[PDB]
RNA sequence: AGAGACCGAUAGCGCACAAGUAGAGUGAUCGAAAGAUGAAAAGCACUUUGAAAAGAGGGUUAAAUAGCACGUGAAAUUGUUGAAAGGGAAGCGCUUGUGACCAGACUUGCGCCCGGCGGAUCAUCCGGUGUUCUCACCGGUGCACUCCGCCGGGCUCAGGCCA
RNA sequence: CCGGGACCGAGGACCGCGCUCUGCAAGGAUGCUGGCGUAAUGGUCACCAGCGACCCGUCUUGAAACACGGACCAAGGAGUCAAGGUUUUGCGCGAGUGUUUGGGUGUAAAACCCGCACGCGUAAUGAAAGUGAACGUAGGUGAGAGCUUCGGCGCAUCAUCGA
RNA sequence: AGACUAAUCGAACCAUCUAGUAGCUGGUUACCGCCGAAGUUUCCCUCAGGAUAGCAGUGUCGACCUUCAGUUUUAUGAGGU
RNA sequence: GUCCCACCCAUACCCCGCCCUCAGGGUAGAAACGAUGCCCUGAGGAGUAGGCGGCCGUGGAGGUCAGUGACGAAGCCUAGG
């Protein structure tokens, strides 16, 4: 919408808000990244500290599928089971049956452990598992088994 | 010719607005305030007994 | 519920089909609006209780709103015609608007509107002929 | 009829605020324009030159927009519009649009005579 | 001449909401009347909080409510002029009374499942006009992505604008003495 | 072949017209301007002045204030008529004066009393109908001191401008 | 304590403070009287008179300048659009969010409906192999709106010591 | 003789790349209201130009903490005109 | 050269009227309100480069005035309001 913008309020005012002494010429200072080391150093050092240089070794023909392993913490583990069954377990009426959660079917590969876990035995099948996640699941009565 | 002609709006807001319009269709004062001539209609949610 | 007179006023505050806006003031051509002004107090079509005055062939015609049948517009108007006497119509309108707490604040406007219509139904006197001031010399010839 | 009692009307100015240097060139209209020159004498308010419009010339809020008779103009187009002035005959005055036919002009005048509304331009 | 440093200085706080919601306009009318004719400072504070923009009304969670529902506050009424959001981490939700601008569908479901009631600012004004036996709450103001970039500079430990992250993007000179200096 | 929140004759393709035409250059190439009388030509018979072109009459048309220099016909610039000023510029701002021309307002309203005249029923009451369910309307009843208009007289009140 | 003169009259039922207290000069002008009711008051335009008044636009410390452009009139004539960022305002949903690459349907370039994947977010850190977030009611101390049984509990945020 | 090569020669004419780039001249279109500057610091083959800090506006939030001051007084230090 | 009276006038100072900006208050058992309204009180007003707000005009699109018009739409002229 051009009916309300600052260019309409400049009609009748010479220089259109760009100043008299500095006349808004074509390209003062250069185009793009010009002057990175010569006259734009103060900007490229107050901001963007680290623009220039080489760090680390290089990798030829990287395939990102080799490095696919999304992770899930332990405090969201109970959120995988549906709500209706979940409330039955949390209420505590089963007392003799345990759920088996398959992380791969939900799209996860590594089970990290960050929060707390209620005292209900569970069975987790994961490709990877952390040491603290193994300990926390073990103290709740459950067991974790690798599945690949 | 490659300026932006069409726009994209959320389906949730589309359904919100069409439901608001449906709700506003049952208020008789708004019908008059929109310029309609409804001084001789029996019921404002007009329904016909499947004669058509 | 989700709808009320205040909400309808909120929706129709800025623009409606009855609005007549121009320089030096704004007016409304609404049937249920006395004094033909645009205000929440005088907006008949939004309030639950409202009054309206229409000139008849001989006297005044008074319409009011029945709160019980808002959703049925064909039978939502209480109409009555007064064509007996000016004072009797004044008394009937004033009692109709200020005896049971049905918009007692519109009593003065309702009576004034009836007074104006009755004043406007009398025969008009003939205006006296115009005179000339500077063209008298021209018209002397 | 006569209008309501009101305070006397004062204008604070009558001249028209002509545009600078519009009396010497025919390509410039007389409508006022703000001079933006860096060394303009009017913009610098030199003594003995044209004045400049300011908000301090405004009129009283009580008597704003009202003609010397005491009424306020109201533009009408047919006989249905003039009936809107039923309740305002001591404060407002009617004004017939310029494109209204001659036959409808006398209908408007006739109805306004019944309602007592003053008409500014009726002798035609 | 009068020799003043400031003249015609405006106010610094909002005096009316910039939104044009009709229901919000009604709510402002209600609390403007209550604040005008009531001695409770709670009404004036709520009135001011109705003007605020969205970034000044961050969401609060069920967990944050349960945090403040301890040490003898289990019987008070929670007032939050914002949206209320369910937390997936909290497994058992206590019993509470909540008056909020709006609730999420799942938060509303879990509150009434636990045995609570979800109120509305108008019913709140109808039941507790003076706000007695209530506690007001706010969300985390600085928990926003845009705030991490504020005041960037050397020795500030802020977040820079980079189109991606990796060993080829930034780092290098000025971030390790192995290539020149460090910040 | 079908369409448009596009342009509307200095715009839109260079071209709405006998336009890649007229025209320029040895040549490769460059390249314009120009739409609209009226519904229908009904496009002025004839007389007179004049060598002629033209003019004055007289004709057609709703209109010739549409006559093939044709719808509407602005400004720069010019002619006639009317008014005014001018001792090496003119124009402009504030404030009176003289001359020309002009918009408003005003021309009464209200009430009361007395008399005249025409009237047609006022309060009341009961039957029906609506309603904000307690107020209204309609049907009949009234009977001169009620109500309702007209005229003449009187009285009070207020209403233009300058002092 | 007594004279003389000038300019001004905002407000529009009562309420207040007071006094010399059947009232008043005390929170803002009323009373009496005259001429005229039209060019009389008032307004526009032209001219004479008193005082004032250097040509605009622009660069510049400095322009009326012996600094540049401008004979006159009509039409045209200059911060736009796309992709990608960023902060702020409004709106929807909310630990999730995004229908429109595509399919179904249709009064057909509109409107309506559908889903697998995918993008961003929910976890960081190292060059890399790799590893991967609770001693405590998710901590202690000093300020903090608000609430409170008056003892205290203490959001947001700021500072500081720890995990 | 840097002479002549279609009025063109210290490198002919026509079309295209091409709306070639410019730290350099010129221009940049209605009204009212409120606030209101700088020619100085550091770096640059930098000195007719840029980035950086300063001066300015707008949008706010937390107080209403009571907080502060281009100032005076009292006590107590430094200086080499 | 020194001293002493009276008097003249700035957009400066004092009092009053009006306009705008900013700031502080009052207005629902609603006889109520362009609540973006109305009423009461106080202070202030210069400005290039520049910033923000409010309003006025031109060509088109949706809705609405059951809008005007051959008994004359649009356009143009006019020391007439
Ligand atoms: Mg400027
Ligand atoms: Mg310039
Ligand atoms: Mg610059
Ligand atoms: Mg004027
Ligand atoms: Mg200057
Ligand atoms: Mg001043
Ligand atoms: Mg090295
Ligand atoms: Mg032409
Ligand atoms: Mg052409
Ligand atoms: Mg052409
Ligand atoms: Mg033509
Ligand atoms: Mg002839
Ligand atoms: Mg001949
Ligand atoms: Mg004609
Ligand atoms: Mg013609
Ligand atoms: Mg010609
Ligand atoms: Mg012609
Ligand atoms: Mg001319
Ligand atoms: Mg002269
Ligand atoms: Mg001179
Ligand atoms: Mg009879
Ligand atoms: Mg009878
Ligand atoms: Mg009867
Ligand atoms: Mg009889
Ligand atoms: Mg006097
Ligand atoms: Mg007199
Ligand atoms: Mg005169
Ligand atoms: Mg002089
Ligand atoms: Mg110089
Ligand atoms: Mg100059
Ligand atoms: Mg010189
Ligand atoms: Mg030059
Ligand atoms: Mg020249
Ligand atoms: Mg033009
Ligand atoms: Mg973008
Ligand atoms: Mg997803
Ligand atoms: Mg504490
Ligand atoms: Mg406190
Ligand atoms: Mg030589
Ligand atoms: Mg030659
Ligand atoms: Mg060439
Ligand atoms: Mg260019
Ligand atoms: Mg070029
Ligand atoms: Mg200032
Ligand atoms: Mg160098
Ligand atoms: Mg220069
Ligand atoms: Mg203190
Ligand atoms: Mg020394
Ligand atoms: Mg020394
Ligand atoms: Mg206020
Ligand atoms: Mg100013
Ligand atoms: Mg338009
Ligand atoms: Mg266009
Ligand atoms: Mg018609
Ligand atoms: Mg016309």
């Amino acid at each position: 919408p051009t009916r309300f913008s600052k260019t309409r309020k400049h009609r009748g005012h010479v220089s259109a808000g760009k100043g008299r002494v500095g006349k808004h010429r074509k390209h003062p200072g250069g185009r793009g990244m010009a002057g990175g080391q010569h006259h734009h150093r103060t900007n490229l050092d107050k901001y963007h500290p680290g623009y220039f240089g080489k760090v680390g070794m290089r990798h030829f023909h990287l395939l990102r599928n080799h490095y696919w392993r999304p992770s899930i913490n332990i405090d969201k583990l109970w959120s995988l089971v549906p709500s209706d069954v979940r409330e039955q377990y949390l209420s505590g009426q089963k007392k003799d049956t345990a759920p088996v959660i398959d992380l791969l079917s939900h799209g996860y590969a590594k089970l990290l452990g960050k929060g707390r876990l209620p005292e209900i035995p569970v069975v987790v099948r994961a490709r990877y598992v952390s040491a603290e996640a193994e300990r926390k699941v073990k103290e709740a009565g459950g067991v974790v088994e690798l599945v690949a | 010719i490659w300026r932006k002609w069409h726009v994209k709006i959320n389906q949730g807001q589309k359904r919100f607005a069409t439901a608001s319009a449906l709700a506003a269709s049952a208020v008789a004062p708004l019908l008059m305030a929109r310029g309609h001539q409804v001084s001789t209609v029996p019921e404002v949610p007009l329904v016909v007994d499947s004669a058509a | 519920s989700n709808v009320s007179a205040d909400l309808i006023w909120e929706v129709s505050r800025n623009y409606n089909s009855f609005l007549v806006k121009q320089r030096t003031g704004t007016f409304s051509r609404d049937a249920l609006n006395l004094t033909n002004q645009h205000s929440r107090k005088h907006a008949g079509f939004v309030n639950d209780k409202a009054l309206g005055i229409v000139p008849a062939e001989k006297g005044v015609k008074v319409i009011a709103k029945k709160v019980k049948a808002a959703n049925k517009p064909a039978s939502s108007l209480y109409t009555v015609t007064y064509k007996s006497t000016a004072r009797k119509a004044y008394k009937a309108i004033a009692s109709q608007a200020a005896k049971h707490g049905y918009r007692a604040d519109l009593r003065q406007a309702a009576v004034a509107r009836a007074s104006a219509i009755l004043r406007s139904q009398r025969p008009v006197k003939p205006e006296p002929p115009k005179k000339l001031r500077g063209a008298a010399a021209r018209r002397a010839a | 009829v006569a209008a309501k009692k009101h305070v006397p009307i004062v204008k604070k100015r009558t001249k028209r605020f002509m545009r600078h240097q519009s009396d010497r060139f025919k390509c410039l209209d007389s409508a006022w324009r703000k001079p933006k020159g860096i060394d303009n004498r009017v913009r610098r308010r030199f003594k003995g030159n044209l004045a400049m419009p300011s908000i301090g010339y405004g009129s009283n809020k009580k008597t704003k927009h009202m003609m010397p008779s005491g009424h306020k103009a109201f533009l009408v187009h047919n006989v249905k519009d003039v009936e809107l002035l039923l309740m305002h005959n001591r404060t407002y005055a009617a004004e017939i649009a310029h494109n209204v036919s001659s036959r409808k002009r006398i209908d408007i005048i006739t109805r306004a005579k019944q309602l007592g509304v003053k008409v500014t331009n009726a002798k035609a | 001449g009068i020799d003043l440093r400031w003249k015609h200085v405006r106010s610094s706080h909002r005096k009316a909401p910039k939104s044009d919601n009709v229901y919000l306009k009604l709510l402002v009318k209600l609390y403007r009347f209550l604040a005008r004719r009531t001695e409770a400072p709670f009404n004036k504070v709520v009135l001011r909080r109705l003007f605020m923009s969205r970034i000044n009304r961050p969401p609060v969670s069920l967990s944050r409510i349960a945090r403040n529902l301890k040490n003898g506050n289990e019987k008070k009424t929670v007032v939050v002029v914002a949206t209320v959001t369910d937390d997936n981490r909290l497994l058992q939700v206590p019993k509470m009374e909540v008056a909020a601008l709006r609730f999420t569908a799942k938060a509303r479901a879990r509150i009434e499942a636990a045995g609570g009631r979800t109120l509305t600012l108008d019913q709140l004004a109808l039941e507790k006009p003076t706000g007695a036996n209530t506690l007001l709450l706010r969300g985390p103001k600085n928990a926003r992505e845009a705030v991490k970039h504020f005041g960037f500079g050397p020795h500030k430990h802020k977040k820079p604008y980079v189109r991606s992250k990796g060993r080829k993007f930034e780092r290098a000179r000025g971030r390790r003495r192995s290539r020149g200096f460090k910040v």
